[PDB]
């Protein structure tokens, strides 16, 4: 058969992937610009929403060197690839877990309805890649919101995942926090209550 | 905005590591075990940041000149440089490569590096760069030392330099790590080793580089990435 | 007083680099054109000072302590240990060791050494060791960095380790250079080369010896280093 | 036939052989103990002598950064090696040529006669060892000295030297330096007047 | 005017023969003994003429006509054709190439050859030409002669045409000689085994290219020819 | 290692080198134009000067088919690369020796001074090439000028050249050829007063 | 690199090890002297214990076969090596457990504080290597004292288990049987509460 050139094969960020990807977190000065957990502004158009989350290991136990990238809809349903720190809204953003903690945040807008390839609409999602110590490939996840249930019942994502009680994994809480929506989505990586894993 | 119009070759997961490889201890209680759901490409999948205007500060690249206190870091004086291609060997021009490492002692700048090796008052180890219109990068920087680390008993990590690709989208994205030439250590790697097929081993061996070197100054390592390949959507809802 | 009762077996001066090699360019000014004159064995060739009661330092071996300024060097720790024993297989206990080095950046403390390179506060590049009485030495440094020269237009020296032996006799005596393995600058070395035999110049490469490490502080490399042959004289004047 | 191990194969010195076997002359501190040119303290029996001298390549330019070693008998034609900075004489010692002048030298005493293994007297020499950047295995010599020549024309060593000519290479002429007999010795590496170098 | 703006891949002089080759008689006496001095590269080293600008007259790559005196020369009619890249592989556009040779019997139209096979008069042995825009230069002309010559008591040339090529720079200017595929003269010849690696006298064998060749008129080899690969400066002066 | 395609390898030019870059050397008709050794024009900017030398083999006889190529910067340290028979002043131009004499004329101006890469300025120099029978790869050599002796002295090149004496032979001496300014620049391949060749 | 001889690879001892190593519990007669499971003769320096403790597989059930040997200072601090049936103290000993209850007893002393190769104090401790069917090389793990809590808080060797809740499990628990002072260590060799063990 028709065989490529193989992909370069992945290995784990490591416990000081901070020090490269997250300047701050290592205890290092940062540069003049840096990708990081702020997507919005407050003038982005949309509902301006906080996101929060602890990610846990097999054991239960916090995954406290843990690396987050996410991938995520403008108020509208569209992607903005044109990435800004001038931008009022930037579709992609980094965050990372607390060492004392544990608990990463983002700052972001609600992101829009999209359709998949077929044409049938997704529920309001963002895409989420973890990395830490420990994780040779990094693990694709999807985070979806639970004032979305009607939505949530008809996506066809989803609705590829075989049992009912699996899709629960990925439906973040909604909460007030200071006065602002808020919603919470923890991870677990492993064993009870473990969360859909994707492959594409 | 992004459009949906290209699709990305699929992974294989056993030329990649897995995520459960014992050896390697700490992927034990942080691998799943429930099977990945595999999902049709989307435009979530298949659009991803392009970085063309982030801003980079004149020496980002340069780890040589980016921690600068006083003086030169000590060290083994390199350039690491390679082309960033797809699957199909096209070049991914404009695409954002980050990197990270120890100095040349082994020792990391990261609060929670308590190895005894010194820290370097003029090496801080963080570069990135952008792919030019041709798919090539190239970093200045120190020759990081290995490093032992509570795995084994007496595990110590060949010399390796972490390198982050973004790419065209989500989907491509990759972390790896760079490994060099005729490293002893590297056979004997449980991190190495979680790759199962010595083949994709290799491929993350940069290769000793006289041609690129600066006589009298600097050596270099040439570390090429391929990233999944993209096609032209076909046939698709008909 | 020393005394004539052994003999050394003969040198192979083609296991040895000859004198004119040129792609080692200083050679071509500095060997003799005419032949060596060979003399037999007598009391000025068979013995050689012992220095069982040269005074050492309590650091003389340990070049991460015995130049410091307020800390330690920065680089890659390592142990260098071996073992030096006679052709016939007997160890040469007592024996002096002396080795010198650049530092982790391929930097010498000397005049002059003008490579661009910083000097490590902390490191001055000296050790010396006796063999105890099974014929062991051993020395903890920083593993040197390769270094550019004015041979060629792009030659570099492997890293490596300058070592003196002195062994039982001014017939034994030998300077040499250790490298390490797998640097694939070792076969691209015009001072390596001037060893005509691909098998002599393997036996100068120092082997990672991972059981000789101290977990979590430093690696260790094993340089075994062979003298002449020492036999008694036999049916001499009869 | 029987092949024993083979030798550890030689390389050159370099050119920076002085920070380990020269303290001084690469530019660098001293420890308590070194072995360098001083062969006899004052209260050694026999006669007191300075040597001195030049070492030239084959272009005829001189090699500043020459390292060698000497090993000789006593006055009384003795080999001593047990090697102590506390003895009055030792029969070994270094020196080097300095960087500025070219020139190196040594304080020892002339050699008492030793004979060789048949018991044929030789002729009154210091046996030396020289190294340097450009020399791969070292080059053995030896110093005799002008006011023996009577002895040096009966020497067995000398008698091996085919060539009359060629053993006038090896004899250092005697000079007053300060009041002190002094020899100079000169070695010419290559070229015109060649140093004999042996092979044993 | 010429500005310093790349530098050239250092050549490898084992790869080309060495000076010293004495079975080519006429070297021994015009052999350096002396090294070579390394110097930097410069504007002086990385700049050299273009010549784009030259006039060539319409016959200057065709040997069958550029001598004309009343008939075609006699002898094996071919287009001797190639192209010149770099050692990455980039074409040399723009580059001057001359050849020159002995006629179809051996014989040199040059007034201090004697050989005693005729001069033929419609044959002169003098070609140059610029290679084209992606690097491709050709020629036509007739197969040389072998010829005699005084270095041992019964050697001969092989057949071979004379090259030089300018490249981009005087860094990169060459003569060379080319063969043709299969003489049995080659192996014998002192002159070819000047270079001592068998895979370099390879790189001057011309294959026979039937492709190129116009039927019921004249055959063609190919000759490709590779000068020292050029890059971009970088990292330098800090 | 990174191993790129190798370079094709060098060949002697031959003693017929003149059919193909010589034309007239030949004793052959020259073509409509001619890449000679007539570098400037009578107008051309700067000192206009007469070289010559000759070519000595490691016997001292006269090599007398030399063929040498020279490259030089402008009066004002320009380096003039686009070649042009209608130029004022060309960088580059072709020699030879006579089969009688053994003796190459080049007529050109004194070239200015240009900095090297670090920004130092070199003292004024020809860049030449030499080729001839016996001559496997091309020989580098740079032709400085005896009345340049404070910028000969300051040149970051002839000061690569570990020996003073060596660098000696670079510098061409200052003489006059019917009463005009020349300077004699004599190549000794090999031996007593060897040119310095060089390697980049 | 260097390869010493490979060690000899381990097998597991079969649930018949009790026929080499604890002849009483195969069911079979002793020898004059046996190495087991009182390594204290009454009059002993320190506080003398009982230890007691069962083993449990990843199911939950009595592993029945279990062989384990213990390694502990004495009272004072000091490992005693020297094995003899006479000695007021043993610092080595061997237990098993009753196929019936699946329990092991020791008699020993409370060991005394020993410093780790830094210097630093351990909390006192027992090592224990724990064999049986099924496991195929011998598990290492500790046996602390929940009354040295202070002491336990700082052990170098606990602080290397980076779960508070795993180094729980090496805790043994003070309690009393037949009136006397015990400590009872279950040891749960796989799944939940799994018991910390070692490689060293
Ligand atoms: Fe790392
Ligand atoms: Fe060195
Ligand atoms: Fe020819
Ligand atoms: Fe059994």
């Amino acid at each position: 058969p028709i065989e490529l050139l193989p992909e370069t094969p992945s290995q784990t960020a490591g416990p000081y992937v901070h020090i490269g990807l997250a300047l701050e977190a290592a205890g290092n000065p940062t540069r003049d610009q840096e990708i990081w957990n702020r997507l919005a502004k407050p003038d982005a158009p949309g509902e301006h929403i906080l996101l929060l989350g602890q990610v846990y290991d097999g054991n239960g136990h916090l995954v406290r060197d843990s690396f987050l990238e996410v991938w995520q809809a403008d108020a509208n349903g569209e992607y903005q690839d044109a990435y800004n720190l001038e931008n009022a809204f930037n579709s992609f953003g980094r965050t990372a877990t607390t060492f004392d903690a544990g608990e990463w945040t983002l700052h972001t807008v609600k992101p829009g309805v999209v359709n998949n390839a077929a044409g049938v609409p997704m529920a309001p999602h963002i895409n989420i890649s973890l990395f830490a110590r420990g994780i040779n490939i990094h693990l694709h996840t999807r985070l979806y919101f639970d004032d979305e249930a009607q939505a949530n019942a008809k996506c066809p994502v989803l609705n590829l995942i075989e049992q009912p009680q699996r899709r629960e994994t990925l439906i973040a809480k909604r909460c007030e926090v200071d006065g602002k929506t808020a919603y919470r989505f923890d991870i677990r990586i492993q064993g009870e209550g473990e969360t859909v894993f994707f492959d594409f | 905005p992004a459009q949906d119009n290209s699709r990305f070759v699929i992974r294989d997961r056993n030329w990649h590591p897995k995520a459960l490889t014992p050896d390697y201890k700490t992927s034990i209680a942080r691998s799943p075990r429930q099977a990945l759901v595999s999902i049709p490409q989307s435009i979530s999948e298949t659009t991803g940041p392009n970085f063309s205007h982030l801003g980079f500060g004149a020496h980002d690249h340069d780890l040589l000149l980016n921690f600068n206190n006083g003086g030169l870091p000590i060290g083994e004086r390199i350039i690491v440089a390679g082309r960033v291609v797809d699957q199909y060997g096209k070049p991914v021009p404009n695409t954002l490569v980050e990197m990270w490492q120890a100095n040349a002692g082994g020792r990391y700048r990261h609060k929670n590096d308590r190895y005894l090796a010194p820290l370097d008052p003029n090496f801080g180890g963080v570069g990135r760069c952008l792919t030019d219109s041709d798919g090539y990068y190239s970093f200045r920087t120190i020759k990081p030392g290995p490093y032992p680390w509570r795995n084994g008993p007496n595990d110590w990590r060949p010399a390796h330099i972490h390198f982050g690709i973004s790419g065209p989208s989500i989907a491509t994205k990759l972390i790896t790590q760079l490994y060099f030439e005729g490293d002893p250590l590297i056979p004997m790697c449980p991190i190495v080793k979680s790759i199962a097929n010595p083949e994709a081993v290799q491929q993350l061996i940069a290769k000793l580089d006289m041609n690129n070197a600066n006589p009298m100054d600097c050596l270099a390592y040439r570390f090429d990435i391929v990233l999944r390949g993209q096609r032209k959507t076909h046939f698709e809802n008909c």
